[PDB]
């Protein structure tokens, strides 16, 4: 079916739960004809998060690029999570993928660039981070004097 | 002279005596001393004024030997310069006529990447640039390459001198014989010359060329070399599901395994593999190719599956090969395992049939049976076969016989209910000539449990209950079993009302009834009657009763993992089982510190003392298992000299014949009594000698059984689990917690850790940590954990005992 | 200090202290001002008297140059810094990783200024961060930090150094992350991804260099997958005009 | 502590001893755990009158004492304690006594605990004539 | 180097003759000759054992072993191939192994290492080359 280059009746004979073996070579044929539709599906069901992604992200309204990456943002893959969210000027996940690995300050830094002032939260959380990740003289529980800046330090 | 290190000064006598043959043996013992490792540097002058400039070989060949293995260290009689007693009037021997003087200086000369002798081994390529033999162009390039590597990576050596300076590399690839020190780093141009030279070879040149420059378009062109390096060239052609069929590989790999039996085991494997790829479900594990040997046509003559029986085995084949033939029988054909282990099965257990698979040890006898009726409670269809073969196995009619055959066929009727009604006529036969329990017991199970379908079951049972032999345990397999099944569906003279009486009576009551019973008085004493008694609720009638039980099997039961089940054929099992599958005043301060992961023995050495300490030295030693990395250095523990020396430290080593205490420590000094002193830094421990090493369950296990661990202490602070206090300074006495123990529930869960280690003191060392934290209103001694512990003399089991408490050593000078 | 013989302490009466063995041999030691008055000092937080009070008599090796840095809250750590591995240390216990990177430096080790860099991230500041993560060649969770720290110049640089690589989730990230994709483009038309290339460049609404992806390799534009593959990626980037390479401190 | 020795070569009586002693007392003198850890090793490899002993005796400890009831599970679920040979049989009669059925059987039948039978002081006659044989 | 050392063993617990092409295997030698080749290299009588991690080839001749050591390789053919050259080269030395008389002709061996194997390059011999340099 993949020498035919009838990607439906390869598709068929994979079977769209499992098989990933069978999707990732039908996925290269798919994207090698450059019809990136039946390759989308492929990748999907290969699962496939780092190049499914990039595949994906090509959207610029991410469409079809959270779920491939849902995973990816509590992972340590938080690479491959920012690439799915920021895509279109929204923050559909970007904010979230940076607390859940525990790379809140890239949270803060965040909520400061894209300012619905959601700032004073995160750096919140993340000073009192440092904190516990034991700095004392960068210790972080003010408001701009130990280290970081809360929002009001902060501006557009 | 073997290895004899004092005798330099007899040597150097023998060296010059006027007699040539006395001078060759000098220096020759020389020769076997320093390769030892033994003194040689007092001789040099007269080992060199003899031989010097002569043609005559031997002597020559010899000073020759001695300049490529010590030529650096010794000087009396060299010293230091360019054109040194090496290489001088070897000048001379370079430009001899005969070819056998040049061409052995040529190649020590440029042997050495000595730059003492740098300018005299680069035109010592003239020696051999005439090639008088296959070794002699060799000699060349190889001493071309020699000097490449030695500092002359530029222009000293590169082009020729008259015809090689790396240039024989070249020369050799078109020349009759080749040989290409070429490797690596030299001329492009003799690189592209070897690869012409793949057609024009010379066969021990080519495993030359062929290091360099491998892979073929071709077939082969000819010759070993090529041979060797193009099947691992056809492997890339073809990686895909192993070899399968082994290539060119076959020839080295029988010698692999030439200890005898392991050769045929495992290319029985690779014959069984290739077969087929089936569909590789337990122990039906045949990969490489789906077909290639096919199996199975109808038409094939005279058919793949006379290979196949083999594999099926008793021992047919001798018993390294008989454990990989069984598994490869189960691996190429069955269903799982099953289809092809019950009908191995069929072969192996005991029958009437033939008297060369039955025995009258009943173990053996009752496992065989055990194995064939596993594979019926694994998958269905094989229930149909077990049942008539197992009646077979009963109808050897030794009392011991049947009884084996009764026993599992039992269990096997409690997991199949009533669907072997037929088999409890067959069962009953042999019950009756009996010395035996097992009989006994399984039979009296089969016939009451069974007691619908017949109706004998007074006058058989009636027999055995007035007969003799063994009867402990038949007391509890008839108590739980008598009555069973309708209530009224027999009778020869005792209905099931009778059996029910009798059941009773045989648990631990009294009644006539059959004749009574043969005992009443119930097997080991956790069993007793009384839960039965209490039961037959509905005389044994299929409801809440003894019948229930009977035509039910308890918790899980399917597959081969071991629920009313033995996992494959019996004598397979026991080779696996076996398988562990194990895996002068002085004064000192100090301190251990680590920096950039040095560990370092921080030792001050202090002079309190105006009087003179001077000759001070400074070493630490090695004990035993404890090292230097590298001795404090300083020159220091002068007049009022405060130092800090450091000592580095090592914990692993082989054991020396120095004492065998804490850490030693020397410094030596003035005075020549107690020149050298031995005083003391901070503490180590005698445990850094045992050798941690791990163990798996089976093991322990199997170190368990080997030599007792009876021994025990209750060590405080063990208060916590395995893994916190007790793992840390187990470690510290070379242990290590694995394994587990333990049986945890809502009133068990001490922590079990099996312990293991190989101690260097000619035991090992195991242990169980027990950790009685309470999971019981009534515990132990509450917190704090019993470390039951050996070791193989248990001389280190007391290590084990008291370095589970505490452990801790800090100052701060 | 050591005797060359073992013994027995006899007793303590007065400054000396006193010891007999099993065959009765004496030896008597003075209680010094050695180890005793330098955590003395120590303990009172002084390090001007400590200085004084090191000698070669108690100097050894982690009781002075390196038991001194084993304070969470720097201070005796402060005082002894001399090693590499010391100053490393002192400099995550404070939070202030600029000395970090020049132990990391002089500790000859990547993995260091990696470490030290993400602290560097939790003191808040970013320019730190990129200059250590960009000599650990880590310019694709450079790439990643960029929008999100707002940069825009900096977020290219990563994006070429990661070109090379073909790391997929570094050069990658960039083009999205400024408003316009040609960043991408290019980089996968360097890999030989045209497909992905077409899709990410379409969308922007350059459906031209699209196109010549296209064109350059096998065609076949029109098909629409599960993303899409022409509809507008366009996005504001970064509205702060102060990045987070920026991010303000004043530090403690 | 004794039942610490040896595995499987402590034999079959130690290990019934044990057993039978941890079954019938009920152990709050010492954590059961202990003893359950030691006798269930023992089993795996010792005869089958001792491991048809183990499941019975825990039926029994389940009755006297329902705190016990978590330990007889994970013992008799395992291949060893239950679906040998003997032990299967005894044992599915006295787990479905203790599992399915009223117990009213279970607590009966245990009235301490005790032995199969009580005979008398065997030993010290024994010993009278052996010892200078 | 490929070729570590070159070495005549006796099972006597040391190395009876051996070669260092080049300073490095002086000592070292001797205690891997001395410990492995008493197992029989660690052998079952199969020509190739590797053991502590060092390729040892060899074939017992009595109570000796003649050795040839690598830690490292080229070709399956080429380390046999050297080792027989070297059993061709041995009995015209010493009759056979035997430790006093492999004792006594140290030099000879010696000398035919050297020039059998050099800088741990299998180079070739035969018996008539080697006269050419006792002559």
């Amino acid at each position: 079916a993949l020498q035919l280059g009838e990607l439906k009746i390869a598709y068929q004979l994979a079977v769209e739960a499992e098989s990933e073996q069978k999707w990732k070579q039908l996925a290269e044929l798919a994207i090698s004809k450059c019809q990136f539709s039946l390759a989308q599906e492929c990748l999907h069901h290969a699962q496939d998060y780092g190049g499914l992604l990039l595949l994906a992200t090509a959207s610029g309204n991410a469409s079809m690029v959270n779920k491939l990456a849902e995973g990816a943002e509590r992972d340590g893959k938080n690479n491959v999570a920012f690439m799915s969210y920021f895509l279109q000027g929204k923050l559909d996940a970007c904010l979230e993928l940076l607390i859940r690995t525990g790379r809140l300050p890239e949270a803060a830094f965040l909520a400061r660039t894209y300012l619905p002032s959601q700032v004073s939260r995160v750096v919140k959380l993340w000073r009192e981070n440092l904190s516990k990740v034991n700095q004392k003289a960068a210790e972080s529980l003010a408001d701009p004097t130990e280290y970081e800046n809360l929002f009001p330090g902060l501006k557009e | 002279m073997d290895s004899e290190p004092p005798s330099e000064i007899s040597l150097k006598n023998d060296l010059e005596k006027g007699d040539v043959k006395s001078k060759t043996e000098a220096l020759k013992k020389v020769i076997i001393m320093i390769l030892n490792g033994e003194k040689l540097p007092g001789l040099l002058m007269t080992i060199i004024r003899f031989v010097l400039p002569l043609q005559d070989h031997t002597i020559k060949k010899l000073l020759l030997v001695f300049w490529e293995i010590v030529p650096k260290t010794t000087p009396d009689g060299r010293l230091l310069h360019e054109m040194i007693l090496v290489c001088d009037a070897y000048r001379k021997d370079l430009q001899h006529p005969n070819e056998f003087i040049r061409g052995s200086t040529l190649r020590f000369l440029c042997k050495l990447k000595e730059a003492e002798l740098l300018e005299p081994l680069m035109p010592a390529i003239r020696a051999c640039l005439e090639h008088r033999h296959s070794y002699v162009r060799r000699n060349a390039v190889l001493a071309i390459y020699t000097i490449y590597r030695n500092f002359e990576h530029l222009i000293p050596d590169a082009p020729e001198l008259i015809h090689d300076f790396l240039v024989n590399e070249k020369d050799a690839s078109c020349k009759r014989n080749a040989f290409m020190m070429l490797i690596h780093a030299d001329q492009d141009r003799a690189l592209d010359y070897l690869s012409t030279c793949i057609d024009q070879v010379q066969t021990f040149g080519d495993i030359l060329q062929l290091v360099i420059v491998e892979l073929i378009y071709k077939v082969c062109h000819a010759n070993p070399s090529e041979r060797a390096r193009f099947i691992r060239c056809i492997y890339n052609l073809l990686q895909s599901s192993s070899p399968a069929v082994k290539y060119e590989a076959a020839g080295t790999l029988v010698t692999l395994s030439s200890a005898p039996t392991a050769i045929k085991a495992a290319a029985q494997c690779y014959i069984d593999l290739i077969i087929k790829e089936s569909d590789n479900n337990v122990k039906l594990i045949v990969l490489d190719r789906l077909v290639e040997l096919k199996e199975h046509p109808a038409h094939e003559r005279v058919l793949q599956d006379l290979v196949m029986d083999i594999l099926r085995v008793l021992s047919t084949p001798d018993l390294e090969v008989r454990k990989k033939t069984l598994q490869l029988a189960l691996d190429l054909v069955s269903s799982r395992n099953v289809e092809e282990l019950v009908i191995v099965l069929k072969k192996e257990v005991i029958k009437t049939n033939n008297v060369s698979e039955h025995e009258d040890t009943d173990k053996y006898r009752q496992l065989l049976v055990r194995t064939l009726h596993s594979c019926s409670v694994r998958f269905p269809d094989m229930a149909a076969n077990v049942i008539p073969v197992l009646m077979e196995f009963l109808s050897d009619s030794n009392e011991a016989a049947a009884a084996d055959v009764l026993e599992f066929v039992r269990e096997a009727i409690q997991r199949f209910d009533n669907l072997r009604m037929l088999i409890v006529e067959k069962m009953l036969e042999v019950f009756h000539a009996i010395k035996s329990v097992k009989i006994y017991r399984g039979a009296l199970w089969i016939l009451g449990e069974y007691c619908s379908t017949k109706e004998d079951i007074q006058s058989v049972m009636t027999e055995v209950r007035r007969s003799l032999g063994e009867i402990p345990i038949v007391e509890s397999e008839i108590k739980k079993e008598a009555g069973e099944l309708k209530p009224e569906e027999e009778i020869t003279v005792g209905p099931v009302q009778k059996l029910v009486t009798e059941m009773g009576t045989y648990a631990t009551q009294s009644a006539l009834s059959s004749s009574r019973p043969t005992k009443k008085e119930e097997d080991r004493p956790p069993l007793r009657g009384f839960l039965l008694d209490g039961d037959f609720f509905v005389a044994a009638s299929l409801a809440t009763t003894l019948t229930k039980i009977a035509l039910r099997y308890v918790a899980l039961v399917q597959e081969k993992k071991k629920q009313n089940s033995f996992v494959a054929e019996a004598m397979l099992l026991m080779a696996t089982i076996l398988h562990l599958g194990k895996s002068d005043p002085v004064y000192a301060e100090a301190y251990v510190h680590v920096n950039q992961y040095d560990i370092v023995l921080d030792v001050l050495v202090v002079n309190q003392t105006s009087d003179t300490l001077q000759n001070c030295t400074l070493e630490l030693a090695t004990l035993g298992d404890l090292k230097l990395v590298e001795k404090p250095s300083p020159l220091t523990l002068a007049p009022h000299d405060f130092a800090n020396i450091k000592a580095n430290v090592k914990v692993a080593s082989t054991e020396n014949g120095i004492i065998f205490g804490n850490i030693v420590y020397d410094v030596s000094g003035a005075a020549s009594d107690r020149n050298c002193v031995v005083l003391s830094d901070i503490h180590i421990d005698i445990m850094d000698y045992i050798q941690p090493a791990t163990c798996t369950d089976a093991e322990f296990r199997q170190m368990w059984a080997e030599f007792e661990w009876e021994n025990k202490v209750t060590v405080n602070t063990n208060m916590t689990d395995l893994n916190d206090y007790l793992q840390h300074i187990l470690k510290s006495t070379n242990m290590k917690c694995l394994t587990p123990e333990k049986a945890l529930s809502g009133y068990c869960g001490f922590m079990a850790a099996n312990l293991y280690a190989r101690s260097i003191f000619g035991e090992d060392a195991l242990a169980n940590v027990s950790i009685e934290k309470p999971v019981h209103q009534g515990p132990d001694a509450a917190v704090t954990g019993h470390i039951r512990i050996r070791a193989k003399s248990q001389g280190m089991a007391l290590s084990l005992g008291d370095k589970i408490n505490l452990s801790q050593k800090k100052t701060s000078l | 200090r050591t005797l060359d013989l073992p013994i027995y302490v006899t007793r303590v009466k007065g400054n000396n202290v006193y010891c007999l063995d099993r065959e009765c041999r004496p030896r008597v030691l003075t209680i010094d001002p050695t180890e005793f008055k330098f955590k003395l000092a120590l303990i009172n937080r002084k390090y001007d008297e400590v200085l004084h009070m090191v000698r070669n008599a108690k100097l050894v090796g982690q009781s002075i140059i390196a038991y001194l840095q084993k304070k969470g809250y720097p201070e005796v750590a402060l005082h002894f810094v001399k090693d590499e591995k010391t100053r490393f240390s002192l400099a995550l216990e404070c939070g202030n990783i600029e000395i970090a990177l020049e132990a990391a430096k002089a500790l000859d080790d990547k993995n260091c200024w990696e470490k030290l860099g993400e602290v560097a991230l939790l003191q808040g500041n970013h320019q730190i961060v990129e200059m250590c993560y960009q000599r650990t060649k880590n310019f694709d969770k450079l790439s990643f930090l960029y929008l999100i720290t707002g940069n825009l110049e900096k977020l290219r640089k990563m994006m070429k150094i990661a070109e090379i690589r073909k790391d997929m989730s570094g050069h990658y990230q960039n083009a999205l992350y400024l408003g316009d994709v040609s960043e991408r483009v290019r980089i996968l038309k360097n890999c030989g991804q045209k497909s992905l290339a077409y899709l990410s460049a379409a969308t922007h609404g350059l459906d031209e260099e699209a196109e010549s992806l296209k064109e350059t390799f096998d065609p076949e534009k029109e098909t629409i997958p599960d993303i899409d593959p022409n509809a507008k990626l366009l996005q504001p980037p970064a509205p702060i005009m102060p990045l987070d390479t920026n991010w303000p401190l004043l530090t403690v | 502590h004794l039942c610490e020795f040896i595995e499987d070569c402590e034999f079959t009586v130690l290990a019934t001893r044990i057993l039978h002693l941890l079954g019938q007392e009920g152990p709050k003198t010492n954590n059961p755990s202990k003893y359950i850890r030691f006798i269930y090793n023992r089993v795996v490899l010792e005869h089958e009158e001792v491991r048809a002993g183990a499941v019975s005796a825990l039926a029994k400890f389940g009755a006297q004492n329902e705190e016990m009831l978590p330990s007889i599970l994970v013992l008799l679920k395992r291949c060893v304690m239950d679906d040998d040979n003997e032990v299967r049989d005894r044992a599915t009669f006295y787990l479905n006594v203790l599992e399915q059925k009223q117990k009213a059987l279970n607590a009966g039948y245990i009235l301490n605990g005790l032995t199969v039978s009580i005979p008398g002081l065997e030993k010290a006659l024994q010993q009278y004539t052996l010892e200078p044989s | 180097m490929v070729l570590l050392a070159a070495a005549v063993c006796t099972k006597a617990g040391k190395a009876i003759v051996s070669r260092q092409f080049v300073e490095m295997t002086r000592t070292r030698i001797e205690g891997l000759l001395a410990a492995f080749p008493k197992l029989m290299n660690t052998g079952k009588q199969h020509t190739f054992v590797e053991t502590e991690s060092v390729r040892y080839v060899y074939q017992p001749m009595e109570k000796l072993y003649m050795v040839l050591i690598t830690t490292k390789n080229s070709n399956i053919l080429e380390d046999l191939e050297t080792l027989r050259l070297f059993s061709r080269v041995i009995p015209e030395y010493c009759r056979a192994l035997e430790e006093n008389e492999i004792s006594e002709h140290c030099f000879d061996l010696i000398f035919a290492f050297d020039e059998i194997v050099a800088l741990g390059y299998r180079e070739n011999v035969n018996l008539a080359q080697i006269r050419t340099f006792t002559e």
